[PDB]
RNA sequence: UGUUCACCCACUAAUAGGGAACGUGAGCUGGGUUUAGACCGUCGUGAGACAGGUUAGUUUUACCCUACUGAUGAUGUGUUGU
RNA sequence: CACGAUCCUUCUGACCUUUUGGGUUUUAAGCAGGAGGUGUCAGAAAAGUUACCACAGGGAUAACUGGCUUGUGGCGGCCAAG
RNA sequence: GAAUGGAUGAACGAGAUUCCCACUGUCCCUACCUACUAUCCAGCGAAACCACAGCCAAGGGAACGGGCUUGGCGGAAUCAG
RNA sequence: AAGCAUCGCGAAGGCCCGCGGCGGGUGUUGACGCGAUGUGAUUUCUGCCCAGUGCUCUGAAUGUCAAAGUGAAGAAAUUCA
RNA sequence: GGAGCGUCGGGCCCAUACCCGGCCGUCGCCGGCAGUCGAGAGUGGACGGGAGCGGCGGGGGCGGCGCGCGCGCGCGCCCGCCCCCGGAGCCCCGCGGACGCUACGCCGCGACGAGUAGGAGGGCCGCUGCGGUGAGCCUUGAAGCCUAGGGCGCGGGCCCGGGUGGAGCCGCCGCAGGUGCAGAUCUUGGUGGUAGUAGCAAAUAUUCAAACGAGAACUUUGAAGGCCGAAGUGGAGAAGGGUU
RNA sequence: CGGCUCGCUGGCGUGAGCCGGGCGUGGAAUGGAGUGCCUAGUGGGCCACUUUUGGUAAGCAGAACUGGCGCUGCGGGAUGA
RNA sequence: CGAAAGACUAAUCGAACCAUCUAGUAGCUGGUUCCCUCCGAAGUUUCCCUCAGGAUAGCUGGCGCUCUCGCACACGCAGUUU
RNA sequence: ACCCACCCGACCCGUCUUGAAACACGGACCAAGGAGUCUAACACGUGCGCGAGUCGGGGGCUCGCACGAAAGCCGCCGUGGCGCAAUGAAGGUGAAGGCCGGCGCGCUCGCCGGCCGAGGUGGGAUCCCGAGGCCUCUCCAGUCCGCCGAGGGCGCACCACCGGCCCGUCUCGCCCGCCGCGCCGGGGAGGUGGAGCACGAGCGCACGUGUUAGGACCCGAAAGAUGGUGAACUAUGCCUGGGC
RNA sequence: CGCGACCUCAGAUCAGACGUGGCGACCCGCUGAAUUUAAGCAUAUUAGUCAGCGGAGGAGAAGAAACUAACCAGGAUUCCCUCAGUAACGGCGAGUGAACAGGGAAGAGCCCAGCGCCGAAUCCCCGCCCCGCGGCGGGGCGCGGGACAUGUGGCGUACGGAAGACCCGCUCCCCGGCGCCGCUCGUGGGGGGCCCAAGUCCUUCUGAUCGAGGCCCAGCCCGUGGACGGUGUGAGGCCGGUAGCGGCCCCCGGCGCGCCGGGCCCGGGUCUUCCCGGAGUCGGGUUGCUUGGGAAUGCAGCCCAAAGCGGGUGGUAAACUCCAUCUAAGGCUAAAUACCGGCACGAGACCGAUAGUCAACAAGUACCGUAAGGGAAAGUUGAAAAGAACUUUGAAGAGAGAGUUCAAGAGGGCGUGAAACCGUUAAGAGGUAAACGGGUGGGGUCCGCGCAGUCCGCCCGGAGGAUUCAACCCGGCGGCGGGUCCGGCCGUGUCGGCGGCCCGGCGGAUCUUUCCCGCGCGGGGGACCGUCCCCCGACCGGCGACCGGCCGCCGCCGGGCGCAUUUCCA
């Protein structure tokens, strides 16, 4: 909508609102990020601290799907569940537990921020946090390994 | 020049692109013209599947997909011989097959044989002529369906098997599995070098003797 | 002497001093400065340089407006002439 | 006051990380601190000439006039030792 | 300052100087004449240039005004210069 | 410009072209010639300077001087000779 | 005997400054109004017993918190009532509520208003095309054009009258953009002043009569006077032209 | 005021940090405050009072301080940043 | 190509002309289209092969939010003074 | 609004500039044309939908498309993107704490049972409780309705401060674990680096402004590069003719 | 010095074939800048981009792993989405920059050399006959030529293959013709032709209407047709079309059946014995270019130069070592993909004659340039030419009358006809160039008046005329509002029915395989939970969600009411 837009307002002004002291020239900074180094240098160093320099090791063939590792927190780990389950369990006074295999929601590592409710599950999982683990026993589970 | 503030950001509009600019006016078009084509092709192949022919279940590779599963291109050899199709005859009733596959695990090569099982009785072979010799089927499974199938031809479906509540015996509540971890990584780490001292210290008893 | 300036001869009453975009190039002239051609000296490895010398080198337009010069006329006095 | 970023090099440091299908060893690559310098000192790697010259511009800036100033030049007082 | 050539030199030069004789309007010092113009007329008929325009003195002013301030003043339309 | 004076070359050569060729120009040529420079008819001269920058001559007697090749140690990349 | 200079009076002169008033806009007001009492607001109303001229017998405070338009009152007759706006008649009305209320509306009080570069808001300003919408307009005259006609708007602009014209065109709500010019030694086209001006001056030269003809300075014929003066203004080619 | 905490400090004590109570206008004048995001133009300046450096001085060059002009009309200063 | 003047090479030569790369680049000239309303600057900072330009502070606008109470019942802030 | 008169006022615009009526440039006049665009990427603001999700592409299913190259639908609805987790160069690791009772010597360390469950200080719009008024036509009783409300509380968002947790790193220390007792693995205390966590705010679509890359507001070089055309002029050589 | 084989080479206007140039949007192979960016510049970038050369096809190229990976593994090529502005490169600056996986579009796989077996079992050309002949083919017959053992053809190629013995089961596939049947998706494939609904109805405007009003239901008639165009304005019905699984005729394609002529004796498993791979290539060194590819991604030249449990890859140089993974140095292959050139169509929120292509027109034209090349301007009378007969002035161009046209105030460069600028006509002014702002005056032009503008409207009082009613009931209709929620429909929250629950379905990682069906899994039942529906009673919000009676009120029509009422008029 250029009905909208401000040239339609700037109409009849001479400078079209970029002033008459300095105009509108073509590239007076230079094209693009020109003079990082020289001249640019303070807005680089005050807004990009570390743009220049190498760091770290180099790593030829990175291909992503090696370092594949999607996390989930004990937060919400009834979530992959159908709340039945969750219900189904706080009941039944059998003592069952029942798994939560979290490999098949999508998540290969289990992490442990939240607390976790009072009621004992079986994680299967991939991997696990030290912490994860920990809480999982504190409800009184069992955490286990998947290849 | 920059301004307060931003991402020092690099556009790749700096060869002639407004030369190569490649527009989607067609899409429409395309998309038409691929759906009569479609249609005409399954009209020409008259009571075969539309879809193509059948296609193995075959995992995917990599850590990442893993546990998913796709269709493949086509049936090992190893897969039509257990089954008992003949290669070069497979081709001839839509049974997709590759040579190119190898077969590692077992579980994968009774699955893809009960699947080209599976195929062979639900097909209905016509005969090559209208008076009917061996293999062709009944007139009866013939009259009732000269019928394409609709999509894909038995579609994959990936699918979980449910684990059942169990009660947690005082050993998985035992387990310590991220120490488990831990240690599972130190000693495939370590393996190598363990090894080699292990290696210097018999040539040092050995050596004690001499 | 291109000169401004300078000096000398002569006359004279006297050979005072200046200004006008250092009056005055669609007024001239173009000798000199100050393109390009060339020579010499000094300087530069060199291309080249030189308020160092030399020689050769295109000086456009007015019919407009004004200003000035002269030329017909103009309003008035009824018209005309004296 | 007496000093120097990125990149690169070099040395020192840990039973350190990586060197990619796995293992051992050389090698290389990282991580951390010093050194090798940018004096145009917040840090290009860099000789002239053009009178054969060109282009973008500049009265932000020279070479005339004209303004301001009058040191300097020119001209004129006052005092009065001579 | 010596083949970055030195010194010379008859003949030659639309080459650079200086003097003398002759000769002359170069000048003192200007004048008269001729032809073609310019001029007036018939016919024909362009261009550059052009913010608006077009009388001065002084003032101030981006420090030399046609326009501003204060004074002088101002009379159609034109011709040749 | 004639005149003078240097310099290179005896042809698998001097000088030069060409993108390339058992290519081409000088050359249908051979030092009284071809090629490269200066000075500039004649006359008369043409001093000294080989430190500098050039050019050129000699060359196991010899400092440095690359790739290959030779040896060396190393498991090898290699390093050193 | 100032229209000079120094010291001082009264008086008068006028800026867009100051004061009062009008009108426009902006800002601010916890602004007001979806329908109610109320002007330093400092209550209103059940409802029960006991009673009545009683009351709440508190500051030269000069007073706000309490008093003289009634509290009980006139009527029905010491007892009853002290009644309902589909009717008190109204300055307040709590029973229902604008002439007003496109709540992006309407209304009230104050204050304030220079502006380049620049920024933002609003434009029922303007151009062209699209979806909607105006039972729009139009040969009984669309667009455009022109107008010493009538008006509106601060303005961008707009609307009507008349003329001209002869086929299409507009209002509103949305969307869209190759959307508004005085300048660019801007581009393309056109037109002036300059101007009936400069100019139609190289190479000696024309004159008389006639013919034709609407018409003769210039054609043609005749006569005269002139020039080129055989290195020609003569007589023939080459190239080039291409029907001259 | 009352009490707790300390791995600090230390003859005992410091000093700090915590809880729990108890007390209100603490000079004049004025004014509603705070706070965060996007952000253009600008980065040639000049002038006056006073102060002030260079300079014989300048409508010269260079600082300070405030206020101007630039961006700004209006009355006065005849004319005028 | 030049008996050398940088001469000449189709009115073009200190590098011809034609078409294209090409809308070549430009810290530099020039221009940059309707109305009202409201707010309204800077020419100073540090850095820059920086000094006719950028960067960065500053100065401007816009969008807000969070609270305050003239609704008899206020805290904080200042180009002052005490 | 057409013309004329008169008094007062009044230099020509555009532009660069500290300064323009300038003896600064551009501009004789009129018409039409004529310059901040589009794409991509980012950021912030705003509007809408859904919300720990969101998403639509790409593909597919529904039609000869009149309107359609639309519209609709999809275990593709999610392959995948962004988001929901960081931090480390990396190997890797990865956001909880409190309290109570018991057992280990409570050793501000190690292990076993119960309860609460995102800490605390100050300020915080707002809610909540509310002594007490303040009247009612009388003396008291007395529920209903307000108005205010001293005083006291829960305290959103947000801010400041102090605690805490995660990753990197250092320093100091003492314990645990087992299929592999190891140059194995795990924890503790105290600092300190992190674009962290501390009951989520994103995703998609749309508009606006700004900043960039692109012809990038419009006009402007001197140059540079590739491939072609010319010796009809002129330069020089050669061939064949002419002339003095 | 003969004749004859072959080998290597010539020559033929020998017989018969092919290649040459063009186009170039897309495609394949080379070649290859510089403007530009970096605020300078040389590496980098611009860019393997423009220009240059070569060669194609309807597509081209690529392609059946010397591949990815490192998984529980995928499995030719191309294309899209993603990966990802990521890994990487880079005066680590400017900037540049892939791949695998994953999801799709499509989908198709094959053949030699070799090694071997088979009397060369093969091929080409001659010549005679039968068919067929506008894509030169079949069949037969020839002591008719030649190619070929320096290797043709069948079998066979790594997915293994061959030959053998017995286990099994049985025998259609192709082409040259000749016919014939069903015209075979935009709903009868492709092409051609020729066809198919309804007003010129009534009035009326007009130069002419396709307009405006009407016409048994917005009017008549068709409508599977109201797209579009044309026709003297604006037309579903005047005409061409448009719609339609509408028609007919041609031709051609494609597929179905029959007959003939040929070819063709064409399997699989099981055990044994044999068989097996492309050299000046890989690989190394190198130099140069190239790449994101970094101690060398790919291509090159030069030098070296292989092997066979080898070779290649396994993204950091090397040695040792295990693993994994392909099988290189020969070849063919549709498809999804590209398409600013061509032929033929369709459309548009585009431009509307200084725009849009250079070009709406006798445009790559005229014109320029030696040449390469450069390159315009330019649309519109009217419905119809009805384009002005004739008279007259003039040598004529030009006029004046006349005429045509609705109009020439449309006259052949003619629709409309702006401005600059000019002519005239009218008015007004005039020595400080004009012009301008503010303020008045004078004159003009028109415009509104008034031949009193005393402007209207309520209510009232009076005097004159005027018809009918208000008021009041009565009968009818319609509307509102109300509570008794009275009676019934209606729906919110709650409770009761466990009643729909199987006569109520979906969803679920809840359960059960006591079930059923199909092969521990899939589908369906069957429990269970969540969610959505029937039955009646009770309480409550009694809600604009409605009905029925009753009430009250209002309004209209019709009755009555004749005149102290009732309106009208002046
Ligand atoms: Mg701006
Ligand atoms: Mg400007
Ligand atoms: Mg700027
Ligand atoms: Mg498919
Ligand atoms: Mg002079
Ligand atoms: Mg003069
Ligand atoms: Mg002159
Ligand atoms: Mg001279
Ligand atoms: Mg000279
Ligand atoms: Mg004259
Ligand atoms: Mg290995
Ligand atoms: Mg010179
Ligand atoms: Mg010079
Ligand atoms: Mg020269
Ligand atoms: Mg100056
Ligand atoms: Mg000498
Ligand atoms: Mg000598
Ligand atoms: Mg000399
Ligand atoms: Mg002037
Ligand atoms: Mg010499
Ligand atoms: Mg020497
Ligand atoms: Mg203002
Ligand atoms: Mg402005
Ligand atoms: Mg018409
Ligand atoms: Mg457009
Ligand atoms: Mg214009
Ligand atoms: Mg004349
Ligand atoms: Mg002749
Ligand atoms: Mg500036
Ligand atoms: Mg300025
Ligand atoms: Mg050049
Ligand atoms: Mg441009
Ligand atoms: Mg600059
Ligand atoms: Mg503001
Ligand atoms: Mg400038
Ligand atoms: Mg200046
Ligand atoms: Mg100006
Ligand atoms: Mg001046
Ligand atoms: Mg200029
Ligand atoms: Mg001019
Ligand atoms: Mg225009
Ligand atoms: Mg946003
Ligand atoms: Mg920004
Ligand atoms: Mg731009
Ligand atoms: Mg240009
Ligand atoms: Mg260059
Ligand atoms: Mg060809
Ligand atoms: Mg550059
Ligand atoms: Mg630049
Ligand atoms: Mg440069
Ligand atoms: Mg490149
Ligand atoms: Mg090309
Ligand atoms: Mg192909
Ligand atoms: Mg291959
Ligand atoms: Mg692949
Ligand atoms: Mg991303
Ligand atoms: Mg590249
Ligand atoms: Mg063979
Ligand atoms: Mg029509
Ligand atoms: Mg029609
Ligand atoms: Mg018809
Ligand atoms: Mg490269
Ligand atoms: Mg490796
Ligand atoms: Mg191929
Ligand atoms: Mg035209
Ligand atoms: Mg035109
Ligand atoms: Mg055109
Ligand atoms: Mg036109
Ligand atoms: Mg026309
Ligand atoms: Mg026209
Ligand atoms: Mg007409
Ligand atoms: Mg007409
Ligand atoms: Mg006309
Ligand atoms: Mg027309
Ligand atoms: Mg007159």
């Amino acid at each position: 909508p250029s009905r909208l837009r401000k040239t339609r307002k700037l109409r009849g002004h001479v400078s079209h609102g970029h002033g008459r002291i300095g105009k509108h020239r073509k590239h007076p900074g230079g094209r693009g990020n020109a003079g990082g180094m020289h001249h640019h240098r303070i807005n680089f160093d005050k807004y990009h601290p570390g743009y220049f320099g190498k760091v770290g090791m180099r790593h030829y063939h990175l291909k992503r799907n090696q370092s594949f590792c999607p996390t989930v927190n004990l937060d919400k780990l009834w979530t992959l569940v159908s709340e039945q389950t969750r219900v189904n369990a706080a009941k039944n006074k059998t003592g069952a537990a029942p798994i939560i295999d979290v490999v098949r929601s999508g998540y290969y590592k289990v992490l442990g921020k939240g607390k976790l409710p009072k009621q004992p599950v079986i994680v299967k999982a991939k991997f696990f946090s030290r912490r994860a683990e920990e809480k999982i026993k504190g409800v009184g589970g069992a955490c286990v390994l998947v290849a | 020049a920059p301004s307060r503030n931003g991402m020092i950001l690099k556009p790749h509009f700096h060869k002639d692109w407004q030369r190569r600019v490649a527009t989607w006016f067609n899409q429409p078009a395309r998309k038409i013209r691929r759906r009569k084509a479609r249609q005409a092709r399954a009209r020409r192949i008259a009571p075969r599947p539309a879809s193509g022919p059948l296609r193995p279940i075959v995992r995917c590779p990599t850590v990442r997909y893993h546990t998913k599963v796709r269709a493949g291109r086509g049936f090992s050899l190893e897969e039509l011989r257990v089954a008992g199709i003949h290669k070069k005859v497979a081709r001839t009733i839509g049974i997709s097959v590759d040579p190119r596959r190898r077969n590692k695990s077992t579980e994968s090569l009774q699955a893809n044989v009960q699947r080209l099982k599976e195929y062979r009785s639900k097909l209905v072979l016509f005969p090559r002529k209208p008076s009917a010799p061996k293999k062709g089927d009944s007139s009866a499974e013939e009259l009732k369906l000269a019928t394409q199938l609709t999509g894909p031809v038995m579609p994959i479906r990936n699918v979980f098997k449910k684990e059942k509540a169990r009660v947690i015996t005082e050993e998985e509540k035992n387990f310590k599995a991220f120490a488990s971890l831990r240690m599972a990584r130190a000693n495939a780490r370590l393996f190598g070098i363990r090894a080699k001292r292990a290696k210097e210290a018999a040539e040092q008893d050995v050596e004690k003797k001499k």
